[PDB]
């Protein structure tokens, strides 16, 4: 080891060298007060607020900037560094409005917390204080520039992690302002996360303002589930509402980040909500009845199904707990067909082994890359943290991209190959000049989106895809650890399905129809009552009337996902963990409740009574659904690669499309964005 | 592994001073019935202690049914002092209390718990 | 000798007073609390916590506030270690599960790397 | 107040009441705020 | 009435699963190619003992331990399950 | 005055703005000063450039200077609101 | 440091840290910390077989004539595995001082009784086991003081809940005060108050 | 600025009225629903937009220490009125 020793406060340290002053003090606990400093973004050191005292030096340094030295002996808590520490806070507080009431960040507010620990108790400021103009970047980020400290994690932020350089700072001296400097809206997916780092209270969240404060919040630790990247969230609370979604550090996924689908769709979480059951009346209307009624009306129509009458459509934002659920119900009347909404394809291995439907890698493996091949996905919004990590790779590890799909923004600059899947077999045959690129690269990694796979020749771009992964690792100087094939998904519900043995896509609804049909929250519109037979008996479980509701014979009003414990499995396979944070609404229930309450009444009740239960039956399935935030690795690319090899589906001459080109069709994916003010807002901006 | 007893070396001094209490228990129940003027039988209340006993009867640490033959003397020297109120030895008996639902699915019918 | 060896599991769930409801149906969560992304103060993220379950808050009739029927929805303990909470909510009966100490992992940070001669990671601002 | 009249606001009540517990002008509590929850309507057009 | 699933559970790096590996390896393919419309999943997990699960008609379970057996021996199990179909 | 910019009718993002072919020769041979990599070296010049044909600076000139130097154009916002020459009004 | 400061009063610290001292070392036996407070108060932290030989020591030494029992206490921390602290709070009417001694227990450990030292002990010890169920071995009369007859649980520890588990109505059928479940027409709002700032430097614990 | 449910009861300055199919209005049977007719959205509105000469203008709300916190309002955008975040009270750069 090339350790240096340094000193903070005479306790000895070894720390890397390059390592800052500000974490060498971290590794002994103390936290160096700071402003503009962020250990995700880069190094500004514009505050002076981490001035801190070296001994035998005299002028402080900032902390944040500045690398130790061998043999400093670091004076966190001197005199001199606690005289610079308030007169810095003094000349932060100068211009500062005395906004604190009527401030959002109140109570949660860096200025407020190290004005009351490291600087003086009152003012000397016997002047004017400045007022800047506020500036309209967008309907989430509601902008009051007066508050602003000038600490530039704005463009920090949307430099370097969100990749957008819009912000700036214009003028000079104190009349410095950040802003854009035109009538320019701030509208990237992760743009409500300049809310998180701003420290003071000028830029703050438009759709939470003055309802909450910080104090009287509950935060519950939870899972999003807009996407399958799996982001830690807090849904924090208030008397049993839900007040805002902030994000939980988790350093493999999300690093501390959300999108501003996970941020702002929770008050699509309280408009078109199922709150009780419904039965169609001798009209062919829903009207309210009990759980009596309904779970009867399903059951005398569930036992007299048998076989192939009866099938399921499991939707994108459904808890591994009501996908065994279903299944084990369906099973007791002999019925397989349990689906999912988004296609995968089974031919080859198909769902059996693991490898062929994971990010394989993992969101943290993308930053062991140095060849990243994306192909038929725009990852900027089917996954925008993994192309945050994407992003994060690029600038730091100077990572190189490549794309094979319609020329998308992502943030970064790409090797675009061009739209046509028939680069799939010139780089696998060796034709293409990427090819070579793959070929001497020591960590490639091949990334397919599934929104491909929706395509009818997704067995065949999956073959493909694989193909080229296996001519690169079998071949090439890949050692063995390093996955290769990687699928990136976008629905939160998929992995679990797939890890449980569903069937993914509706063909085996298509094939032969079923007589009565679940639909645990499918609101994806694919099998229509022009599909079914005459009359179907269509049981719609979910929490939102979208799509599905209003065509269903009886309604089972379900859990979202900040309303129950609830396992969800992101692209990667890691199986996570949502908690109750308020209760569902009215006569609403948790799913897997739901069904077993059904499997009661039908006279087929399931072998669990509690969620311990269920979730023994989900490790019976398969075991890593109750090993939670753990990526399982999944072997065997060989023997799926070896069965994809045998039936020749055809590439179609349609260019690789992926579903979202803009912004514009970011917003509004699932139920519960649809359902969302926020997210109208947020179409009705960008389209203008 | 080594820890200091309260009263019972082991659980045979334990299950004597368990079964004192119970005799004792036994005996007090219909002076209890009497002098509150109870509306209960003394079958019911000498019931009412059978459960009480066979309650915590899964318990193998001496010290805590040390704690237990305790804490059930304290309460019968508040019984037999009249320092309990008719109340306070009716609360035994959860008469004001609506029947919970035992099954999954009336659990599901009233509501959101397991 | 005046010490006794009780090799028995420690249970103390007989003398607690607690109802039976609120020990065989409530879910204690361990865990290191997450850091307030809405600051960069680390002294909240120091210490182990056990809170249980949410239960139904619902609408008060009269005034609208939030009424319950949890006694343990304020219930929030704290302990120094994972394993004194362990030892607690196996002490009281509590069925747990236990989140692990996520830390920020070490970053390299170098004011240099802004102005890099070649590399992505110029700033084009400061 | 014939000396020292108070500051007149706009606001202020011209006529003053006294306790009116007991009678039908009485204060009534009740939750000032709207509803949080929105439910879903279904729709009244059939759905053969 | 019929078989309806297959379900192998294993780990990665336990040798009680060293068979099992064994079997998927050389064996699992032509299996696949035998039973193509047969769900025949393969489970990996962290610390688990080897398990074969076979779902019938039904919802009827039959549960195998696969621990520390050869790769023979997960043969004969698992055809042992696919000629049996109770 | 003012450090946000309000179009007007003579100060917006249609304003006409072009150089002369001439200063087109004039830029080449500044971004030819600067090191392959490094051509948003060129944006002081550049800019000042713009402004001496035009004699200040709508924005279609701030505009200009950062497409023909590839660079965003809020990076050209900041260096001319940073710098007392630069005429943003005439 | 003059107007706003607590003067420090060093010659006091001196005294009981001698004291203590001499504590420690004449009853090695049972006396585990010794400690001075910078508002000078002297803590004995002993083992709790030492209840009886150290506080008849305080009450009987020529030196010491701890002849008053201020107050006793319990106070319930959790993370340790003695969750109990019982604090002795004692007063030197003589030599006009005060000094506290400390000593543990966990729910199943029996305290001895310091009432043949303190008589005034008779009841506080005794809340010590009506309020956290801290047993104490040969006590006189040994019971609760101060909640209900036939209340269930011990307040005082940080794991019973602000409210308790039951409330009491009037219920007119069976005309008689019942006792029912707990429920809160309006729930206690938790607030999350602790800033995520350090606030005092000189009590920062060695990290892991 | 009061307004009226078709069920005949008083809106409140929230908004808050019940519905005609809730049971609730029960409350106010034989008794009255209490509102304040006095709605500040409406009387702040009333109150004429303050004509200055400067850039940036100090609101405390009046009274000195009986009013609010003194902030700092700027004035450039001249197609908006500067509204003080306490008291509401507006004002415009009268060049
Ligand atoms: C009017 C209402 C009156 C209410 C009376 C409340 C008094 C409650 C006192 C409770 C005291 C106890 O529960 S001590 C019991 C604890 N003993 C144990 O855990 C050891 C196991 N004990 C047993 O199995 C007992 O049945 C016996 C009798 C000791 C042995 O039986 P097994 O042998 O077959
Ligand atoms: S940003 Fe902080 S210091 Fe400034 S007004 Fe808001 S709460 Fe107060
Ligand atoms: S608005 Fe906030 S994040 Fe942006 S520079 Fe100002 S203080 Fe920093
Ligand atoms: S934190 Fe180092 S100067 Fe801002
Ligand atoms: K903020
Ligand atoms: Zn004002």
């Amino acid at each position: 080891s090339n350790l240096i020793e340094v000193f903070v406060d005479g306790q000895s340290v070894m720390v890397e060298p390059g390592t800052t002053v500000l974490q060498a003090c971290e590794k002994v606990g103390m936290q160096i007060p700071r402003f503009c400093y962020h250990e995700r973004l880069s190094v500004a050191g514009n505050c002076r607020m981490c001035l801190v005292e070296i001994e035998k030096a005299p002028k402080v340094v900032a902390a944040c900037a500045m690398p130790v030295m061998k043999g400093w002996n670091i004076l966190t808590n001197s005199e001199k560094t606690k005289k610079a520490r308030e007169g810095v806070m003094e000349f932060l507080l100068a211009n500062h409005p005395l906004d604190c009431p009527i401030c959002d960040q109140g109570g949660e507010c860096d200025l407020q917390d190290q004005s009351m620990m490291f600087g003086s108790d009152r003012s000397r400021f016997l002047e004017g204080k400045r007022a800047v103009e506020d500036k309209n970047i967008g309907p989430l980020v509601k902008t009051i520039m007066t508050r602003c400290i000038q600490c530039t994690r704005c463009i920090r932020f949307a430099s370097e992690i969100a990749g957008v350089d819009d912000l700036g700072t214009t003028g000079r001296g104190n009349d410095m302002q950040v802003g854009t400097y035109i009538e320019k809206m701030f509208m990237s997916e992760l743009s409500g996360n300049i809310i998180d780092i701003c420290p003071v209270g000028a830029l703050t969240s438009k759709p939470y303002a003055f309802t909450a404060r910080p104090w009287e919040t509950r935060k519950t630790e939870s899972i999003d589930v807009m996407d399958a990247v799996g982001s830690n969230i807090v849904v924090s609370t208030r008397t049993g509402e839900v007040m805002r979604i902030l994000p939980r550090m988790h350093e493999d996924i999300n690093e501390e980040w959300i999108s501003d689908k996970t941020r702002f769709a929770y008050d699509g979480l309280k408009r078109q909500r199922l709150t009780e059951p419904m039965v169609r009346n001798e009209k062919g209307l829903l009207t309210h009845t009990t759980w009596e009624d309904a779970l009867s009306r399903v059951a005398g129509m569930l036992q007299s199904c048998q076989g192939n009458d009866v099938a399921a459509i499991a939707g994108g934002l459904v808890d591994a707990e009501a996908l065994i659920a279903l299944k084990d119900l369906l099973n007791r009347v002999d019925s397989d067909t349990l689906c999912t909404e988004e296609v995968f394809p089974t031919a080859g291995a198909g769902t059996d082994l693991r490898s062929n439907y994971l990010l394989n890698t993992t969101i943290a493996g993308v930053e062991e890359a140095d060849v990243v091949l994306l192909v038929g996905t725009n990852p900027r919004f089917e996954a925008p943290l993994f192309n945050a990590r994407i992003r994060k790779s690029w600038l730091h590890n100077d990572l190189k991209v490549a794309l094979i799909g319609s020329p998308v923004d992502l943030t970064y600059r790409y090797d675009h190959l061009g739209d046509s899947p028939k680069i799939l077999q010139d780089i696998a045959s060796g034709s293409h000049p990427f090819s070579q690129v793959l070929q001497e690269a020591k960590k490639p990694m091949v990334v397919l989106g599934s929104s491909a796979l929706q395509r009818n020749d997704g067995a065949a771009i999956l073959a493909a895809v694989s193909n080229i992964a296996q001519k690169i690792r079998t071949s090439s100087g890949v050692t063995g650890d390093w996955k290769v094939m990687n699928i990136l998904h976008r629905i939160a519900s998929q992995v679990a399905a797939l890890d449980l043995g569903y069937k993914p896509g509706v063909e085996a609804i298509r094939k032969n129809p079923p007589k009565m049909l679940f639909l645990l929250g499918a609101d994806g519109g694919c099998v229509t009552r022009q599909d079914l037979p005459k009359d179907c008996f269509i049981v719609y479980q979910g929490h939102h009337g979208d799509v599905g509701a209003p065509i269903a014979d009886v309604i089972l009003p379900g859990a979202a996902y900040t309303e129950k414990s609830a396992t969800y499995v992101n692209t990667e396979g890691r199986a996570q963990q949502t908690k109750v944070a308020v209760m569902p609404p009215g006569l609403a229930r948790e799913d897997w409740k739901i069904i077993r309450a059904l499997s009661e009444i039908a006279g087929m009740t399931l072998p669990y009574d509690t969620l311990d239960q269920v979730r023994n039956r989900l490790e019976e399935v398969s075991p890593n659904l109750v090993r939670y935030d753990d990526v399982e690795g999944a072997n065997y690319f060989q023997q799926a690669s070896e069965l994809s090899k045998l039936v020749n589906q055809q590439l179609l001459a349609d260019p690789l499309v992926p579903p979202q080109l803009t912004i514009k069709d970011f917003y509004m994916t699932d139920s519960i964005s649809r359902a969302s003010q926020t997210m109208a807002k947020c179409v009705k901006a960008v389209t203008e | 592994t080594s820890v200091k007893p309260i009263f019972s070396r082991d659980m045979n001094e334990a299950k004597r001073r368990v079964r004192e209490l119970y005799r004792a228990w036994y005996r007090e129940v219909p002076n209890t019935v009497h002098l509150f003027q109870l509306d209960i039988s003394v079958k019911q209340g000498r019931d009412k202690v059978r459960e009480m006993f066979k309650k915590n009867a899964h318990v193998t640490d001496p010290r805590v049914v040390d704690l237990l033959v305790i804490k059930g003397k304290m309460e019968l020297e508040e019984t037999i002092n009249v320092w309990k109120q008719r109340t306070h030895v009716m609360r035994f008996f959860h008469e004001t209390e609506a029947p919970r639902p035992k099954d999954f699915l009336s659990k599901f019918y009233v509501g959101h718990d397991p | 000798t005046q010490l006794i060896t009780v090799d028995e599991k420690l249970d103390i769930t007989t003398l607690t007073g607690v109802p039976e409801e609120h020990i065989k149906t409530r879910k204690a969560r361990i865990f290191v609390p997450a850091r307030n992304n809405m600051q960069s103060g680390v002294n909240n993220t120091k210490k182990w916590k056990m809170e249980f379950d949410t239960r139904e808050r619902w609408e008060n009739p009269l005034m609208g506030w939030a009424s319950t029927a949890d006694p343990l929805s304020n219930l929030v303990l704290t302990f120094s270690t994972k394993e004194d909470a362990i030892a607690f909510a196996e002490k009281n009966g509590w069925s747990y599960d236990v989140e692990e100490r996520k830390v920020p992992k070490p970053k390299s940070k170098s004011y240099g790397a802004n102005f890099s001669w070649n590399k992505r990671t110029r700033v084009s601002t400061k | 107040p014939t000396v020292k009249p108070p500051t007149a606001r706009k606001f202020i009540w011209t006529n003053h009441k006294f306790n009116l517990s007991g009678t039908p002008q009485q204060y009534v509590p009740y939750s000032t705020t709207r509803k949080k929850i929105q439910e879903w309507v279904p729709p009244s057009t059939p759905y053969k | 009435l019929g078989l309806r699933e297959i379900r192998i559970h294993l780990c990665q790096r336990s040798p009680g699963s060293q068979g099992v590996r064994d079997f998927i390896e050389k064996r699992y393919v032509e299996l696949k190619k035998a039973n193509p419309d047969l769900p025949i999943l393969i489970r990996e997990c962290s610390d688990v003992q080897p398990k074969l699960w076979a779902r019938y008609a039904f919802g009827q379970e039959k549960n195998v331990s696969l621990n520390n057996f050869s790769a023979d021996q997960v043969t004969r199990a698992l055809e042992n399950v696919l000629s049996s179909k109770a | 005055a003012l450090f946000v910019h309000r179009d007007t009718p003579k100060n917006n993002p249609e304003t006409p703005f072009d150089f002369t072919p001439e200063n087109y020769k004039r830029i080449e041979a500044i971004v030819k000063n600067y090191p392959e990599g490094h051509k948003a070296a060129a944006v002081l010049p550049v800019l000042d450039l713009a402004q001496r044909q035009n004699g200040w600076l709508p924005i279609s000139a701030m505009n200009k200077v950062a497409e023909i130097l590839q660079v965003p154009p809020m990076r050209v916002y900041e260096v001319a609101t940073f710098y007392t020459m630069y005429n943003r009004k005439p | 440091t003059r107007p706003t400061v607590r003067p420090r009063n060093d010659v006091a610290h001196k005294q009981l840290s001698a004291f203590g001292e001499y504590v420690a070392e004449i009853l090695p036996k049972y006396v585990q910390q010794v400690q001075v407070s910078c508002f000078s108060e002297l803590e004995i932290c002993i083992h709790p077989d030492g209840v009886i030989p150290v506080l008849t020591f305080l009450r009987d030494h020529s030196n010491a004539q701890f002849k008053s029992l201020a107050d006793l206490t319990a106070v319930d921390i959790p993370t340790r595995q003695n969750r109990f602290e019982i604090v002795y709070n004692l007063l030197s009417l003589r030599f006009n001082s005060r000094i506290r001694v400390k000593t543990y227990t966990d729910e199943l450990t029996p305290v001895e009784s310091s009432v043949s030292v303190y008589k005034a002990a008779n009841w506080y010890e005794r809340e010590i086991w009506d309020m956290f169920g801290v047993f104490f071995a040969n006590h006189p009369d040994l019971r609760r003081i101060l909640t209900d007859y036939g209340f269930e649980g011990h307040p005082f520890r940080k794991d019973f809940p602000l409210s308790g588990y039951v409330e009491l109505r009037y219920d007119d059928e069976v005309k008689r005060v019942v006792a029912e479940p707990v429920e809160l027409a309006q729930e206690f709002r938790k607030f999350d108050l602790n800033s995520p700032w350090e606030a005092f430097p000189a009590y920062r614990q060695p990290p892991e | 600025g009061v307004r009226t449910s078709p069920t005949g009861e008083k809106v409140t300055h929230t908004g808050q009225v019940y519905d005609d199919e809730d049971y609730r209005r029960v409350r106010f049977v034989g008794r009255q629903k209490e509102v304040n007719e006095n709605f500040a959205i409406d009387l702040i509105a009333e109150q004429p937009v303050s004509q200055v000469g400067s850039r940036v203008i100090s609101c405390d709300g009046g009274g000195g220490a009986l009013g609010h916190p003194r902030v700092y309002i700027n004035l450039d955008k001249e197609t908006k009125t500067g509204t003080c975040g306490y008291c509401g009270l507006q004002f415009r750069q009268q060049h």
